[PDB]
RNA sequence: AAAUUUAAUAUAACUAUUAAUAGAAGGUUACUAAUAAAUUAAUAAUUAAUUUUAAAACCUAAAGGUAAACCUU
RNA sequence: AAGUAACUUAAGGAUAAGAAAUCAACAGAGAUAUUAUGAGUAUUGGUGAGAGAAAAUAAUAAAGGUCUAAUAAGUAUUAUGUGAAAAAAAUGUAAGAAAAUAGGAUAACAAAUUCUAAGACUAAAUACUAUUAAUAAGUAUAGUAAGUACCGUAAGGGAAAGUAUGAAAAUGAUUAUUUUAUAAGCAAUCAUGAAUAUAUUAUAUUAUAUUAAUGAUGUACCUUUUGUAUAAUGGGUCAGCAAGUAAUUAAUAUUAGUAAAACAAUAAGUUAUAAAUAAAUAGAAUAUAUAUAAAAAAAUAUAUUAAAUAUUU
RNA sequence: UCAUCUGAUUAAUUGUGGUUAGUAGUGAAAGACAAAUCUGGUUUGCAGAUAGCUGGUUUUCUAUGAAAUAUAUGUAAGUA
RNA sequence: AGGUAAAUAAUCUAAAGGGAAACAGCCCAGAUUAAGAUAUAAAGUUCCUAAUAAAUAAUAAGUGAAAUAAAUAUUAAAAU
RNA sequence: AUAAUAAUAAUAUGGUAAUAGAACAUUUAAUGAUAAUAUAUAUUAGUUAUUAAUUAAUAUAUGUAUUAAUUAAAUAGAGAAUGCUGACAUGAGUAACGAAAAAAAGGUAUAAACCUUUUCACCUAAAACAUAAGGUUUAACUAUAAAAGUACGGCCCCUAA
RNA sequence: UAAUGAACAAAUAACACUGAUUGUAAAGGUUAUUGAUAACGAAUAAAAGUUACGCUAGGGAAGGGUAAUAUAGCGAA
RNA sequence: GCCCGGGAGUCCGGGCACCA
């Protein structure tokens, strides 16, 4: 026997021990991860879970309807403007992703009864994981078109 | 982080692929021997098959 | 992931079916077998290193240049990555510029005769130097080769001097040289050396120290 | 229309990281070693903030001693 | 190993450092602090084990400059003994300067650059603690008890232990079925009667399960060995715990992205794009032409390289 | 422990307190003792010292499958 | 010398199966998993124990019957 | 011109050290239906070329999977360390129960062992009576160990080492 | 067919190869040569004993074989 | 190798480097 401390004996250490702050952080070629980003866009589009939202900027076909906006955002009444959007769409229990070009404070109080199931996400801290894991994704144009220009391909 | 053998370096140099080497042999005593023999023992020479493993162990930067 | 991406890694001393059972690749009984030798160890004979003796050594006064050859410059051309009217010397850092030599430039650029045969662009260039075979391929295109002298600084502004400008609102001017050798070679008219060929004041004041 | 579940929160865990802020009583046994306000805001009681205020034995190198919780001035 | 552990002393919320007698190279920068690169490069070592900068470019940072010296000798310097494995600045002992018309900085000298010692203050980035907030492919043997019980004269060491539930095993008693008092050995496997149990298709001359009639076959397992039934090692049985991991690098492979460029894109930088030489001002059209090295007037000769209506490696 | 044996006014025995010890004391000297035992205690730390040595290293299935020779070694239990 | 040192080949090491009573290294034969009809290897065929019948000689000692003990002596038998 | 499965012919499939390839169990993270006729775990009997999973019956939970599957990872698999901890065996109901003198009657149709009486014994320059030190207050105990001091100690005064 | 010795550190010459601000130098390098490690692939410039007071890790890195000798017996004399 | 002590030479004994 030596020190009460080996790991062969119950009350001793563990033999090699993974130690305090575990760095797990891996790379990847910024190309690559902005072709990812740009195949998962894709991928929601082809399922139809692609919607955008906009005006201020492009020319309309059909005008803007009254009592409702294209800034992707709102007892409070929005959160009732919200739960009955989300009754119209189908769309109660599965996860949905907003992707703003701003703090849309608002929308982001309307939907936090629902916050389980809603992620509302600043244009640039959209992730991959974060579009792939949403069942229906809603961008605004300014957003979306942001979005490209930085995972362009030059 | 892993270093160069500094020995190493002083005595091998990297060419192409290989590395090349001063021939052992010539320092002294060499009166006697004929000078044509001794001219083999004069120049460069290539690293072995059997130690380039040890070599490129050594020098990781070459 | 992509097939051909990933394999298992090797788990020792897991059983033996596994195939790296109890000795866990290691074998028998050896210093191997559990303490550490270093794995270049010769066994006590004098060592690859130790035998041969120290040869040379390193010239820190060096400076070496990147190469580049005309017939990438041509190669260029022909695709019309190369855009010169504007800018009529191609210069090193109108070569970066372009892409023409890439990575980065510590030193200088030397040019080099590859495709000379082949090369026929009646265009000034300026680079740290160029080979004999080079300079004489340029002649023939009816091009105009100097060869210039840039310190680290010196070359670092005239790479970007931008840079420069954007930090104190000016660019350094060129130094002259100064160590002999360097003085030497941009005398000398068949290099084709900016002292010479552009007729410096440098050259002259040394003359007349000479003199006097 | 109340219950059930799910996730979060305590005066009630530690560890690592990140961000912010700041740089603080133990014992012993007993003649047990306690509190009192005011002002301001919120709404007479009120909670909070800002304050003044009473008590508080003995021991914990240097009133001076000793064999800590004792003795001697 | 290492100026690390340890001991000792002293201060503060932080301390230290800090506005060049600094770096550099004849172009320049402009306090410190410490992170990327530079760079495992220069430097260095019984030239072994190994050790290892700086400039420069980037981040982090704060308003970062600013006088509090009547501007500084036993000081600079020298000799000598010590002194951050590479770069000095320090220091014991004695010798001992100079006024900006002057000093310091490099083996040495000559030029030239640059700074001004022997007087000073300095936030921020940083270290450690404590609290709060957040995030946990973290912990219930890293989940609050206890520094208690107990052990030691002492310094000192140092447990168990949340609540439910529990057909987990080892282990004990008992009952049932079956085998067993003429039989001898890893206690199993295969053959093979018989007895018992269960079975809602046993229709039976049935099927499974249990069971040491009887027969044959059968030197435990591991370790270490030329070789083990060995009378070589190790294990009383069961349950729980007990061993190829991480960081920073290097080289190969495979696949993916991009591709004569790649990564990063603030600027740098890394690798590739040209081989060779100790090093130097040298360097590419079938090879028999050419490049580099030794040689030389130039070739030859040796080595390695490049080079074949087109679209570069 | 029992028996037997020796000193038993002394270089005697013994109580109470004190001093001297970890490169280190004490010692009519045996390397004897310094808290059940020391050719130099114990505890904490350096510390996961180092070990060419011993032991151990946990699921399965597939394919291939050796060596114990030479050379060198302060080397012969190792390593190239 | 079941010794020691090398040479050649095999096997064992790392090889289970059949034989050699038992057996690392001998004699045959290389187990992917079964099945069990046909060839068989080395070894065997009275029983134990899977399988046998013959021919010609010799032996009378239990010689011998899977591990041959020598010089020599005696007795016989052939050949010259 | 591929993959999956099935044929036909052929060759190959012992294996220590070792190399190579492919799977499964366990746990955590990402995504994620479903449901007490469901699930999880356990026992028994089946099934699939079977370290695994599944079927049926049975028992216990539980308003119910980090569930199927694909990834990412691992404190990822144990008869082997004179391993460590816990539990339980074996020797074994064996050795021993530690200097030894007990008896009766009665307490008490409860006593070898507690108490009382009597008898007997043992120690007696002690196994007695006073004390010092020491210590889980052990005592004849909580209703508890009483001091102005003189063959009473401390403190106190005074010093030794 | 033997007649020999690595690197490292020193030393002497030649080379014109670098010359740490420039120029010189110093220093290094290239070429040629020098002296030894005989334990002769050379651990350091430099190294002997004892322990029955010893300790740690390990390894075994009378029996069995043989019958030279011994005893005993035979054949020949 | 260099310098001594007993013009050149021999024969002897001291040192001084070399000692990787
Ligand atoms: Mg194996
Ligand atoms: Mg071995
Ligand atoms: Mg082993
Ligand atoms: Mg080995
Ligand atoms: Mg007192
Ligand atoms: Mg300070
Ligand atoms: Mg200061
Ligand atoms: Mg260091
Ligand atoms: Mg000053
Ligand atoms: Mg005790
Ligand atoms: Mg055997
Ligand atoms: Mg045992
Ligand atoms: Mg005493
Ligand atoms: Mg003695
Ligand atoms: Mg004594
Ligand atoms: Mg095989
Ligand atoms: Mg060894
Ligand atoms: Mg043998
Ligand atoms: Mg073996
Ligand atoms: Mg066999
Ligand atoms: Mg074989
Ligand atoms: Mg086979
Ligand atoms: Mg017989
Ligand atoms: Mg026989
Ligand atoms: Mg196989
Ligand atoms: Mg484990
Ligand atoms: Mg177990
Ligand atoms: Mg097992
Ligand atoms: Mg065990
Ligand atoms: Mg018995
Ligand atoms: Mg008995
Ligand atoms: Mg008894
Ligand atoms: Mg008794
Ligand atoms: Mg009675
Ligand atoms: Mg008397
Ligand atoms: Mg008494
Ligand atoms: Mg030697
Ligand atoms: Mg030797
Ligand atoms: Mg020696
Ligand atoms: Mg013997
Ligand atoms: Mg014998």
């Amino acid at each position: 026997v030596g020190d009460a401390n080996s790991p062969t004996r119950h009350n001793g250490g563990r033999a090699l021990a993974r130690t305090a702050p575990n760095d797990y952080t891996t790379e990847l070629p910024s190309k690559v991860y902005s072709m990812a980003f740009n195949n998962a866009l894709s991928h929601q589009y082809k399922s139809g879970k692609l919607f955008v939202i906009g005006g201020e900027k492009v020319d309309l076909i059909s005008p803007t309807p009254e009592l409702d906006l294209n800034r992707l955002d709102l007892i409070f009444e929005g959160e009732v403007i919200f739960r009955k959007f989300l009754e119209e769409f189908q769309l109660k229990g599965k996860r949905l992703l907003f992707i703003t070009d701003k703090t849309r404070e608002g929308l982001i109080k309307s939907s936090d009864p629902y916050k389980q199931k809603v992620d509302v996400i600043q244009k640039e801290l959209v992730e991959v994981n974060d579009i792939l894991r949403a069942q229906a994704v809603f961008i605004e144009l300014e957003a979306l078109e942001y979005l490209a220009m930085a995972h362009q391909k030059e | 982080l892993m270093k160069t053998h500094k020995g190493t370096a002083k005595r091998w140099r990297r060419t192409g692929n290989t590395f090349k080497r001063g021939i052992a042999g010539r320092k002294h005593g060499n009166i006697g021997w004929s000078h044509r023999s001794l001219k083999a023992l004069t120049g460069r020479k290539i690293a072995h098959p059997a130690y380039s493993k040890h070599l490129k162990r050594l020098l990781p930067y070459h | 992931p992509s097939d051909g991406s990933t394999k298992s890694f090797k788990r020792l001393g897991r059983g033996p079916s596994s195939g790296l059972g109890k000795t866990s690749g290691r074998g028998q009984k050896g210093q191997k077998a559990r303490g550490k030798v270093k794995s270049w160890f010769e066994g006590g004979q004098t060592p690859i290193y130790k035998l041969f003796p120290k040869i040379g050594f390193t010239n820190v006064g060096a400076k070496p240049l990147k190469e580049l050859n005309l017939k990438r410059i041509q190669w260029f051309h022909d695709k019309n990555r190369l855009h010169l009217q504007p800018g009529e010397v191609l210069d090193m850092n109108k070569m970066r510029k372009l892409g023409l030599v890439t990575g980065p430039i510590k030193y200088g650029v030397k040019i080099l005769a590859s495709g000379k045969f082949h090369y026929n662009l009646p265009i000034a260039l300026e680079a740290s130097r160029a080979s004999a075979k080079a300079i004489a391929a340029i002649e023939k295109a009816g091009g105009k080769f100097t060869a210039r002298y840039y310190t680290p600084l010196g070359l670092r502004a005239h790479l970007n001097p931008q840079w420069f400008l954007e930090k104190r609102g000016r660019v350094p001017l060129q130094a002259r040289p100064t160590k002999r050798r360097d003085i030497d070679f941009y005398s000398k008219e068949e290099k084709r050396g900016y002292l010479v060929m552009e007729k410096d004041k440098l050259l002259q004041d040394i003359k007349e120290a000479q003199n006097k």
